[PDB]
C-alpha cells in the first residue's frame, strides 16, 4: 500500500509539473489562435462578415 | 496392565500423527492464507495507482 502510495505521489507531482508546462507552453499558440477566434467570434455575434 | 500400556504407546503414536496432521494443515493453511493476503495486497496496490 505505502509503495503504491509513494508511487502515485511521486507521479502525481511529476505530472503536475509537465503538465503545467505543456499548458503555458501551448498557450502561447493559444494566443495566436485568438485573434482567428475573435474575428470570426464577432463576425458570428455581428451576423455578417467583420 | 501391558493392554494399558499398549493402549497409552498407541495414544502417544496417535498424538504424534495429529502433530503431523496438525503440521499438514497449518503449514497449507499458512500458506494459503498468505496466498490471499498477498493477492490482496495486490489488487490495493493495483488499485491505488
Amino acid at each position: 500500500r505505502a509503495q503504491a502510495s509513494g508511487e502515485v505521489a511521486q507521479t502525481l507531482t511529476q505530472a503536475d509539473q509537465q503538465l503545467s508546462a505543456q499548458g503555458d507552453q501551448v498557450r502561447s499558440g493559444l494566443e495566436s489562435s485568438v485573434d482567428g477566434l475573435s474575428a470570426k467570434l464577432a463576425s458570428r455575434i455581428l451576423g455578417v462578415d467583420v | 496392565l501391558a493392554d494399558a500400556d499398549a493402549m497409552h504407546a498407541k495414544a502417544l503414536a496417535d498424538a504424534k500423527a495429529e502433530s503431523e496432521k496438525v503440521t499438514e494443515e497449518a503449514k497449507q493453511d499458512s500458506e494459503r492464507i498468505a496466498a490471499q493476503l498477498s493477492e490482496q495486497a495486490g489488487s490495493e496496490a493495483e488499485r491505488i495507482k
